């Protein structure tokens, strides 16, 4: 029985400095070193740096000397990563391991955090634009017809979104969040048959918390002009 | 600093065969005494990262029977016997030499061998209400296609365009194992009016004819 | 038997209690200050890992690289800088932790001591007098000194260690627990088996004093008969029996010895081999344990050393509680003899204390048997009055019921039955003091007491003055001749001074009793011993002191008797007649029939006694030197691995490398059991047989040394038992275990600095100025933990003297009165050794304590002058545990070793006495072989001006123109006064000694040319006091005869002609009848013919008869006359004559004085020579 745990997903502002937690349970907390490392999205896995948990020598890397600093935790059994100078390059998901230092640099990492996400921001709290997707004027060509519901702008994650308030999930495919101009853009899209529209009722269902906005957006045919 | 390079980066793979990976070095890993040092690792998505094969053939307390691995001088490769439905995932490589930097490997997903299918499209044009806004987006979808690989380009007028591009794929899907991808770019209103030749291109591996779809601003 | 153990504390007191429990709480927060060190030790050796592991693993720095790895080692220095605080703190406190138990321990001992011994001599003195004669003088006198010796070393110190001892398991135990889980459970169940090999290994490392005295006792017994009966032994030959009889018992001895040896050594070795493996088992499983990364190394090493000492510090415990069991067995002796109650005291203040008292003295119906036998009454219905002033004497049948009046009216005794009245009031009911206070006694053998004449004067009286003294010696006619003394009255007399005769002896006790001033004046014997010329001076003396006193006189001989008042004969416990001289005479009762039948070292000699084995001594040598560099092995293969997990790599090789190590410690357990088991073995065994052949060889020296040797007062029985069996046991020592232990120290010890100086250089130089102190604190520990600086004795033998002196002479200073006067000058030579115990209390603790502190101390020191080294880079972790570890345990390995073979001084004056005597060449060699041994059987004897001085005291002559002829078959008699010379004829015939000037001759020929082993042969001697030895009757008879088949028809004969074949054909198997102290006792006439029948098998030619005063037997005497005279039919004899009736019929008769011849004739012719023969024949009249 082993277990490593870290803290909740974050979300910071530009600037300012933030901790991070990694807690054992279950081994011996004295011997083992903690190797902090870092993995952005889409990229290789960096390297953070090192401390003895035992007495607190650290040792780092040229990329990140002074972005961070390391603190432990006996008497809790708890490793700290407290991150100051914090900038937008750095969202990403870090992670914890263990490693045994009786016979290190030649011995694998035994095991894992679950992972800790951290999103670095700079606007404000901003609710969303819930736009229709209805197809071009034209014949129903085939069988299958296709519409979609586009959210722009919106800040932060995430946003529930529903069809007919959850009546139907065939053929659902949710996208996940796309960023730009530090402001999120979020798209789905459904497809049925040609008895379906507009002899039916699709509506677009759409709740964000943080603006405690439950707002519903109903299609309608392309007009002509 | 230790480079490494991981082939192949997205491998498919059926039930219950053999699937191999390999990981190359441009040192060399072979120590002053007689050992080479890899760590396989496997990660699943969202738990933490287990350890899997640790120094190239030995295995490690508590794993099945199915795992091999074997490699020498600055070349190495793992063999999975007999995939299961559980050993899907990201399986990432491992280094020797400390400081610096201790470096890791890229990673590998995993596909289930789906048979060949060409995408389906779609276009739809920003809304009235959108337009009344300000800024208006064209949104392209893509769906139902195999396997990840997939060249979409944007054309007004017939001019390639590259800025304020949005691209999203999906994971697969637990079903029938397919793939969609969306695009959308973002205008004013003032130079979207200018012009009414807009194209969405799919260029794809299961032909040789891009799909290319377009529209006008006028016609119904 | 037990006392118990709520009672062996009695005596505590008023605060002594304070220390027993200031003590015990010093001894408990001692003991837990040395696990608590291991902890620390952990911790420490756990930082160094940490930091030397994270130096280890980055080293590509490049560039910009010194700066963060010293940053690291200055963690280094400052959290290791850190600890020397802890370390010298603990050091304070031990220091003064250790100061006050051994102190307030030690201090208790010796205030319990000095009142427990006061009051034991007090309780000694203070006792019923038929309870002594009983339990054995010479017991006693022994009892107290090494009893209350043997209970101090019991109840003072070891308790005290016992505490601190449990205090150290406890510790131990519960700091494994703190600390570790796993590991105490494993450790513990290995921990029975070696806590029974520290255990009984420390019970055999401890002594190894006199327990090989134990199996030796048989031929000590043979040793001492025979050399107290010496002069029985050569005058008959016999040294070749009593060598081989010894010889036998001997190699018995021998072989019991070996046995022993090597089941000891084979123990030790098991020790050993229990106590690696479980080193090696140990570390295999912390091993196994810490590279799955469950502990550190930290917490194996504390856990595991935690438990160790504490199974050791049970080891060393169990020596303690054997010497208090014991010390609880002796204290029952000792409070058995102080809880009694006396009932006839003699120092109680409750009878009357009448004054004026005028004597008249009354005994009424008195009914008396003594102690001993209560079935047989002594007297039955005794009936007398004795008025003021008058003089009563009592005769009649010796043994019958006469020195039980002067037994009874010192109430010595209380009668059974009837009354003992002094001017008609009862004898129990006047203070026993007072009582004999008023009575002066003058015993049959005079005592003086070993002190100047003053004080055995003023033991009469302790506020005597000088005047009084001289009046008093003036009155007991002793002056003259003191005044002829060197030192006056200051001349020291006793067993230590200047011997006196007999008749000045006895006068000195008239002296004593004068100055007393009795009113009633009791003579038990008062001149038996004593020849007929110093009687009467002494009977002058005597009527000088009866005048206007009560006098009764228990005595032989009634000659001078006759002028007394009032005669009374007893038969059987009863007066059957009383009246004057005259009346009784002419009663023609007892009376009368008495009357009528009167009328440097040289240490190359040392070891060349053993050239006889030296193989054993080179093999042995050989595997002593592999048994020295065999243990800093340990410490290196032990840095080793502690070094192997203080660096980076595969775990694989790792793990493979520590078990390799572990199976190594194995390997060299078994190595060190066997080469342990045959070293000791061959030692052993070389010291087994040069005991054997040196004690034989010095017995045979002994029995060939003649006799002027043996009246040296330091060469005594005792002395000379002593001297054989302890030295030889000291002997054993300085050529047996010395040798393998000194090249044992210098191969561990000179290993250590090799491989130090190999690895290390800087450290050896500090720690070079570190092991001697850490060496005397081996030595040191070692004296504290078996007691044997302790035992030193001196001044306490220079007064036991006094003690001795007292306890030996008692009845006559129980009838003197002096019990406050022994006492008080008792109480000074003891006061002294109290003060010096009190300042060697106080300097033994601060010594301990201060090497105690001083080790802590550079633990501490050494650590942090190790982390400089280590700071630089210049030095690794593995070398500097190396280095300590060998310096360090090669002290404790000096401190261990250097103190369990005995010791030097003693060693090498013992051998010094033992060559001395072994090159001791007699004058007259008796072992000799020559001399002329002719086949003439006549027997023609002859002094020619025989001149002759003891060799003991060569200013006083004996003999001087001595010349005296025997003819075959005839009897000369020898007669004269004291210091005469008449008992060196036998002497000197025998040549025992030889003659200064002059001549003997046997048969024409000189005896200085004749074999002696012959001359003796052909002699009869028949002692004084015949020695009987241990053994039963024929044997005791034919050593009379040696070297001879002795059959038994041969026995009975000499049986018969010696009259006790009738005697012995009525005892409980016949001539089998084992005689001795078990066996059944005979009465002195029956030894005599024993002794006589042992003359008689030998068939001698000449016949020497050394008999004297006195005669009880009044049955065995008549026998015994009748066996001397059936010898003497046919045989030239020479008689040492005292009794006037056996001379009147010898053929010639010499009368000597001062070494010449005065008058020599038949009786009748000296009779008719009217001179000095004719005035001893008078006196029986
Ligand atoms: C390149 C160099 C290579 C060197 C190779 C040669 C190595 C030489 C060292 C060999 C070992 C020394 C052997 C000593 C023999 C001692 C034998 C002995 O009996 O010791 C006993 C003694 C106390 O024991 P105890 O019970 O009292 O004896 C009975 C007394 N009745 O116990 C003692 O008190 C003995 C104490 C002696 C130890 C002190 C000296 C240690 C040697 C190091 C010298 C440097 C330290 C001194 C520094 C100052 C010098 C100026
Ligand atoms: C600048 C420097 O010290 N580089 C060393 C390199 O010289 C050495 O060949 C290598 C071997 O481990 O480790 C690193
Ligand atoms: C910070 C610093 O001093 N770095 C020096 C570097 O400037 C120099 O070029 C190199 C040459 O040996 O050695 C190192
Ligand atoms: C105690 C110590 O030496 N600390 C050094 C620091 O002074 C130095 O500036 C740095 C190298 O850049 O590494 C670390």
């Amino acid at each position: 029985e082993v277990q490593l745990q870290e803290s909740g997903p974050e979300l910071v502002k530009t600037g300012a400095s933030v901790k991070i937690s990694c807690k054992a349970s279950g081994y011996s907390f004295s011997n083992y070193y903690i190797h902090w490392v870092k993995q952005s999205h889409g990229k290789s896995l960096e390297w953070i740096g090192f401390i003895s948990c035992y007495n607190g020598a650290t040792f780092y890397n040229q990329k990140f000397k002074g972005k961070a600093t390391f603190t432990v935790d006996n008497s809790s059994s708890t490793a700290y990563m407290k991150f100051n100078s914090l900038t937008f390059e750095d969202s990403a998901v870090y992670y914890c391991a263990r490693l045994p230092i009786q016979f290190g640099n030649f011995y694998p990492m035994d095991y894992w955090g679950q992972g800790t996400t951290v999103t670095v921001s700079s606007a404000k709290t901003t609710a969303p634009s819930v736009y229709p997707l209805a197809p071009v004027c034209g014949d129903t060509t085939g069988s299958s017809v296709t519409l979609g519901c586009l959210v722009k702008g919106y800040f932060p994650e995430p946003v529930t979104l529903t069809w007919n308030s959850g009546s139907l999930s065939s053929g659902v495919h949710t996208f996940p969040a796309v960023l730009q101009s530090d402001l999120y853009t979020l798209s789905s899209s459904v497809t049925v048959t040609s008895s379906t529209w507009p002899s039916q009722s699709i509506t677009c269902n759409v709740a964000h918390p943080a603006s405690s906005t439950k707002v519903d957006k109903k299609i309608e045919p392309r007009g002509p002009t | 600093q230790v480079v490494m390079t991981q082939s192949p980066l997205s491998l498919p793979v059926s039930l219950g065969d053999q699937a191999s990976i390999s990981c190359r070095s441009s040192q060399s890993l072979l120590h002053s005494n007689g050992n080479t040092y890899l760590h396989w690792y496997l990660q699943k998505p969202g738990q933490s990262p287990k350890l899997l094969i640790y120094k190239v053939s030995n295995r490690f307390s508590g794993v099945p029977d199915r795992f091999s691995g074997s490699g020498s001088g600055t070349d190495f490769t793992l063999k999975i016997s007999r995939v299961e439905a559980e050993d899907l995932g990201v399986y990432f490589c491992s280094q020797s030499t400390h400081i610096p930097p201790w470096t890791f490997g890229g990673g590998t997903k995993l596909d289930i061998k789906r048979a060949d299918a060409a995408p389906t499209v779609s276009i739809f044009p920003p809304s009235s209400e959108q337009l009344t806004s300000g800024g208006l987006s064209v949104v392209c979808f893509l769906n139902n296609f195999y396997p990840k690989d997939i060249n979409v380009k944007w054309k007004i007028d017939g001019s390639e365009r590259q800025n304020g591009v949005l691209n999203s794929w999906t994971d697969q899907d637990s079903k029938d194992s397919t793939y969609s991808m969306s695009s959308t770019l973002t205008l004013t209103k003032d130079e979207y009016e200018r012009h009414n030749s807009y194209t969405c291109e799919a260029t794809h591996k299961t032909s040789t004819s891009p799909i290319v779809k377009s529209f006008n601003r006028n016609e119904c | 038997p037990a006392v118990s153990v709520l009672t062996m504390f009695r005596y505590a007191g008023w605060l002594d209690r304070l220390y027993m429990l200031v003590g015990t709480l010093a001894a408990i927060i001692h003991g837990v200050a040395l696990p608590l060190m291991m902890l620390i030790f952990g911790e420490m050796t756990d930082i160094f890992a940490n930091a030397g592991n994270l130096e280890d693993l980055m080293s590509n720095i490049t560039n910009r690289s010194d700066i963060n790895d010293t940053g690291f080692f200055m963690n280094l220095e400052e959290d290791m800088t850190t600890y020397a605080y802890y370390y010298t703190g603990i050091g304070a406190g031990v220091l003064i932790v250790a100061y006050i138990q051994v102190s307030f321990w030690l201090l208790a001992a010796g205030r319990q001591i000095h009142k427990i011994r006061q009051k034991f001599f007090h309780a000694i003195m203070n006792q019923e007098i038929g309870w002594f004669d009983v339990h054995d003088v010479g017991e006693l006198n022994t009892r107290l000194t090494d009893d209350v010796s043997k209970i101090n070393e019991g109840i003072g110190d070891k308790i005290g260690m016992f505490f601190q001892a449990m205090a150290t398991f406890f510790g131990g135990f519960i700091i494994g627990f703190t600390r570790g889980w796993k590991l105490t459970l494993v450790i513990l169940a290995i921990s029975p088996v070696l806590g029974l090999s520290a255990g009984i290994w420390a019970k055999i490392l401890s002594s190894f004093t006199d327990k090989e005295l134990h199996a030796y006792a048989k031929a000590g017994a043979v040793a001492e008969e025979v050399l107290a009966a010496i002069r029985t032994v050569i005058a008959f030959g016999g040294q070749k029996k009593e060598l081989e009889r010894y010889n036998n018992n001997l190699e018995e001895a021998k072989r019991l010895g070996i046995k022993k040896a090597i089941t000891a050594n084979i123990s030790m070795g098991a020790a050993f081999l229990l106590i690696y493996a479980s080193y090696a088992l140990a570390f295999w499983y912390g091993t196994t344990l810490v590279l799955s990364g469950e502990y550190s190394i930290g917490q194996v090493l504390t856990v595991f050393f935690s438990v160790l000492i504490g199974a050791f510090s049970v080891g060393q415990a169990s020596p303690n509680i054997e010497a208090f069991a014991n010390a609880r067995g002796a204290a029952y002796e000792v409070f058995k003899i102080i809880d009694n109650k006396p009932s006839i005291d003699s120092f109680s203040k409750s009878g009357h204390k009448p004054d004026n008292i005028q004597g008249n003295l009354e005994f009424k119906n008195i009914h008396f048997s003594y102690p001993s036998r209560k079935e047989v009454q002594i007297l039955k219905g005794l009936n007398l009055k004795v008025k003021s002033g008058q003089t009563v004497a009592l005769v009649g049948n010796s043994g019958a019921g006469k020195s039980t009046t002067v037994q009874l009216m010192q109430r010595l005794y209380d009668p059974l039955d009837g009354m003992v009245s002094i001017d008609g009031q009862d004898i129990r009911t006047i203070n026993v003091r007072y009582l004999r206070e008023i009575i002066g006694v003058v015993s049959q053998e005079p005592v003086l007491f070993a002190t100047t004449i003053a004080e055995n004067i003023r033991y009469g009286r302790e506020d005597v003055t000088m005047d009084e003294i001289e009046k008093a010696v003036k009155e007991a006619n002793a002056y003259d001749f003191i005044m002829k003394l060197p030192h006056q009255f200051d001349t020291l007399v006793g067993e230590r001074g200047a011997q006196l005769s007999g008749g000045q002896k006895q006068r000195i006790a008239i002296a004593r009793a004068l100055v007393r001033n009795p009113k009633i004046l009791l003579l038990d014997e008062a001149t038996c011993a004593l020849d007929t010329e110093s009687e009467a001076v002494v009977q002058a003396a005597l009527d000088k002191a009866r005048e206007g006193r009560t006098t009764i006189v228990i005595a032989h001989r009634l000659s001078t008797v006759r002028n007394a008042d009032v005669i009374a004969g007893f038969d059987g416990g009863v007066i059957v007649e009383q009246g004057n001289h005259d009346e009784l005479m002419r009663e023609k009762g007892i009376y009368f029939k008495l009357v009528m039948t009167q009328t440097p070292a040289s240490f190359w000699r040392i070891l060349k006694l053993n050239s006889t084995e030296w193989p054993y001594f080179v093999v042995g040598i050989f595997v002593a030197i592999i048994n020295g560099g065999l243990q800093p092995a340990f410490s290196v293969i032990f840095s080793k691995i502690i070094g192997v997990f203080t660096r980076i790599d595969d775990p694989e090789t790792k793990r493979q490398n520590s078990n390799l190590f572990s199976l190594l410690f194995l390997i060299l357990g078994i190595i060190s059991f066997i080469t342990f088991f045959l070293q000791g073995f061959t030692f052993g065994k070389a010291g087994e047989i040069l005991t054997k052949r040196l004690r034989y060889m010095v017995f045979k020296s002994m029995l060939r040394q003649d006799v002027s040797w043996f009246d040296d007062p330091k060469n005594t029985t005792g002395a000379l038992t002593t001297r054989l069996a302890n030295d030889a046991a000291q002997v054993k020592g300085a050529t047996g275990s010395r040798l393998a232990v000194i090249f044992q120290n210098i191969a561990n010890l000179g290993t250590g600095i090799i491989i130090s100086f190999i690895y290390g250089w800087q450290l050896t130089l500090l720690l070079l100025a570190i092991v001697p102190i850490i060496a005397i604190a081996g030595v040191v520990e070692m004296k504290m933990l078996s007691g044997q600086a302790l035992k030193d004795k001196k001044e306490l033998e220079g007064s036991g003297k006094i003690a001795t002196e007292a306890i030996e002479n008692f009845r006559t200073v129980v009838s003197l009165t002096r019990e406050q006067k022994f006492e008080t000058m008792y109480a000074q030579s003891l006061q002294i050794p109290y003060r010096n115990a009190m300042k060697k209390a106080h300097v033994f603790g601060i010594t301990f304590s201060f090497t105690q502190a001083m080790m802590y101390f550079s633990y501490a020191a050494a650590f942090r002058f190790g982390a400089y080294l280590v700071a630089h880079k210049l030095m690794s972790f593995e070398d500097v545990l190396l280095v300590f570890s060998a310096i360090v345990f090669g002290a404790m390995a000096v401190g261990q070793v250097s103190s369990f073979a005995p010791d030097y001084a003693k060693a090498t004056v013992s051998a010094s006495h033992i060559i001395r005597i072994i090159e001791k060449t007699p004058e007259i060699d008796s072992y000799s072989t020559q001399g002329l041994k002719p086949n003439m059987l006549e027997g023609n004897v002859q002094f020619s001006g025989v001149v002759f001085n003891y060799p003991t005291r060569p200013s006083i002559p004996v003999l001087q123109g001595l010349s005296l002829e025997v003819k075959k078959g005839q009897t000369l008699a020898l007669v004269g006064s004291s210091g005469a010379g008449k008992s060196t004829v036998v002497q000197l015939l025998e040549r025992f000694y030889d003659p200064m000037a002059g001549s003997v001759f046997l048969d024409g020929k000189e005896i200085k040319q004749l074999n002696v082993q012959w001359l003796r042969a052909q002699l009869g001697i028949v002692s004084q006091e015949p020695i009987l030895f241990d053994t039963s009757i024929a044997e005791n008879i034919a050593y009379g005869d040696n070297s001879r088949v002795v059959s038994y028809e041969e026995i009975v004969r000499a049986a018969k002609e010696a009259n006790i074949h009738q005697f012995i054909d009525s005892l409980p198997d016949k001539y089998n009848t084992r005689v001795g102290d078990k066996g059944t006792q005979l009465s002195g006439g029956q030894k005599q013919r024993i002794a006589i029948a042992r003359a008689l098998v030998r068939q001698p030619h000449i016949l020497l008869l050394d008999e004297a005063t006195c005669a009880l037997d009044t049955e065995s005497e008549k026998v015994v006359q009748e066996a001397l005279d059936k010898a003497r039919e046919g045989r030239t004899t020479i008689v040492i004559a005292h009794r006037l009736s056996t001379i009147q019929n010898a053929d010639l008769i010499v009368v000597i004085q001062n070494g010449k011849v005065k008058e020599h004739g038949t009786h009748q012719q000296l009779l008719a020579q009217k001179g000095i023969y004719f005035s001893m024949v008078s006196v029986q009249a």
